[PDB]
């Protein structure tokens, strides 16, 4: 019905496809950052995952924040001591954009363990807004996922949750996910989830919608499949902890497939 | 961005929201008349307001002839200036001051047709307006009308999630919001436009309630109290009560007597109880009511 916006879903998908390209971070920016590394970024994102669950924020908010951060670090060089300040302001902006009830600024100061002042958080807020030129309505993995989900016959909540989980895992690791668009990671994540839970494969209807095939998804899929296998070993564990929860059907306890068969 | 306050000459104050004041101003270099919305941050303890973050980010993306244009944003440390295209009037002032003996049917038709184009463009770009009312529709001297005030607007996902409740000025608010529904969608904007359509014909609000429950009752007394047949799920809705009086649907020619058959049809499809059956902006553009549409000036 109207909740799935029959008359606009295609227009919207097409628009999101054009926007994800505009909102894309620079693939190679971490090499151009003198003082920070993929590893430090992973620590930040893992922390923002914990912040999101402590304040019971939407997953969309988490995804937006990571988008803001990566775009910011694409043109602005940041000392390791200030990385958290960027992340905090990102999360604040994303909260004000997507949340009904965003946490107050003071709560954002609080979670930084008084590493930063409210003035520093607010001034960084302004800086991020300047650097992004207010361009905050960014397509996320989630925005594509929810559309792809409409193609399950029938809906399977384990599939949905597992896809969300895999997509979130991809936020942690700039290498190699910075090089894939949200629409493509979402596709890879949906197929892996679907295959893992039901044995089924990326449906023809989504091939029609997206123009993507298992052929075109294969690179990303291979990376996502590795990320899923080694997730119990990753240094960052907050997403796995969150997906043990019943809200998400405890999908982090599901076992990864050992092979994909193409 | 590409601009500084030095180049504007303030002319008069044209408005005032809860964010601050709007002035009509003039670009001293180009000649352009603009509206400056000032948003004060220095006074702000919570940094840049979410209302402004949404308005700017969403309006940056919406270039359409029936959506007011955000021309620029001047971003000081103490103040934020939104530069907008200037339009002389809103539809509310127009209906009150010059439409004393009515808006002619050609102009009603032109206005509704433009509003649907604007709204269709919003929905196609995953934006809900959530405050369509005559005060927020701006008219120029050329006969254009444009959706304005995107401070209550929202970027949606497909399918939609639960968003803020009690959105939309009460008289323009859809039953599905009034009944506390978990989810609402593009249909809430169509309802508002339906109310506005009627309001352009009569020059008076269609459902001027003084509380949530009075709004519902005035709607029910006009369209009939909905049941499972007209609106599957209604009786399950969180703020549906079985004790609701059961009013008969009045024939639609009595709701807006001056309206013709095509008009009545279009109106009925905008005010359908069931958000799933309610007509979309995109579909409504094809309705026979518009068969002879032109763009007359006020
Ligand atoms: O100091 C911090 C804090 C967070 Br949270 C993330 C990254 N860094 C850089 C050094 O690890
Ligand atoms: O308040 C005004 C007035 C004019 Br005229 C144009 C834009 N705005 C801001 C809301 O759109």
């Amino acid at each position: 019905g109207v909740n799935e916006v029959p008359d606009y879903h295609e227009d919207i998908h097409t628009y999101l496809r054009e926007m994800e390209v505009k909102c894309k971070p620079k693939v190679g920016y971490m090499k151009k950052q003198p003082d920070i590394t993929n590893s430090m970024r992973a620590i930040l994102v893992d922390w923002l995952v914990e912040v999101g669950e402590e304040y019971k924020l939407q997953n969309e908010t988490l995804h937006l924040a990571v988008n803001y951060i990566d775009r910011f670090l694409s043109s602005m060089s940041v000392l390791r001591g200030k990385l958290q300040l960027v992340g905090t302001a990102a999360m604040l902006l994303a909260s004000k954009f997507e949340e009904i009830y965003p946490p107050e600024v003071a709560e954002f100061v609080y979670i930084t363990d008084d590493t930063y002042t409210k003035k520093q958080v607010l001034r960084m807020e302004h800086l991020v807004l300047k650097v992004l030129a207010f361009d905050l309505a960014a397509p996320t993995i989630n925005q594509f996922l929810t559309q792809y989900f409409l193609h399950q016959q029938p809906a399977n909540c384990k599939v949905e949750s597992l896809a969300m989980f895999l997509g979130e895992l991809s936020l942690i690791d700039a290498d190699p996910y910075l090089k894939y668009l949200p629409s493509v990671i979402a596709a890879a994540a949906f197929h892996l989830a679907l295959y893992t839970v039901t044995g089924q494969s990326w449906p023809e209807s989504l091939v029609q919608k997206t123009g993507y095939t298992l052929e075109t998804l294969k690179p990303c899929l291979l990376d996502l499949h590795q990320t899923y296998l080694r997730a119990p070993q990753h240094a960052q564990q907050s997403i796995r902890e969150k997906y043990k929860n019943s809200k998400y059907h405890g999908v982090s306890l599901l076992n990864p497939p050992e092979t994909l068969n193409v | 961005g590409p601009g500084s306050m030095e180049n504007f000459q303030k002319v008069e104050k044209i408005g005032e929201g809860t964010y601050g004041v709007v002035y009509k101003a003039r670009n001293k270099l180009t000649g352009e008349v603009v509206a400056l919305k000032k948003i004060r941050l220095d006074t702000e303890t919570e940094g840049v307001p979410s209302t402004a973050i949404r308005e700017i980010s969403l309006l940056k993306e919406l270039n359409h002839p029936n959506i007011v244009k955000l021309l620029d944003v001047i971003h000081t440390e103490n103040k934020l200036y939104l530069v907008f295209e200037f339009l002389h009037q809103d539809l509310k002032k127009f209906m009150d001051a010059s439409a004393l003996t009515g808006i002619p049917l050609p102009l009603i038709k032109s206005y509704l047709f433009q509003l649907l184009q604007g709204l269709a463009f919003c929905h196609s770009h995953r934006v809900l307006h959530r405050d369509l009312k005559p005060q927020n529709l701006l008219i120029n001297t050329e006969g254009a009308i444009k959706l304005a005030d995107f401070g209550l607007a929202r970027a949606f996902g497909v399918p939609v999630r639960t968003y803020t409740h009690e959105v939309v000025t009460l008289w323009y608010r859809a039953p599905e919001i009034l009944l506390g529904c978990k989810y609402y969608s593009t249909a809430v904007d169509i309802w508002s436009l339906g109310c506005i359509f009627a309001e352009m014909v009569t020059r008076r609000a269609l459902f001027p309630g003084d509380s949530e429950i009075d709004q519902l009752f005035r709607i029910f007394r006009t369209l009939g109290t909905p049941d499972e047949v007209v609106w599957p799920g209604v009786t399950s809705m969180p703020d549906y009560k079985p004790s609701f009086p059961k009013w008969a649907r009045q024939d639609f020619s009595k709701v807006v007597p001056p309206l013709d058959e095509d008009g009545r049809s279009l109106l009925s499809q905008m005010l359908h109880y069931d958000p799933n059956k309610r007509i979309s902006a995109k579909a409504a553009l094809a309705h026979p009511f518009f068969q002879d549409v032109t763009k007359p000036v006020p």
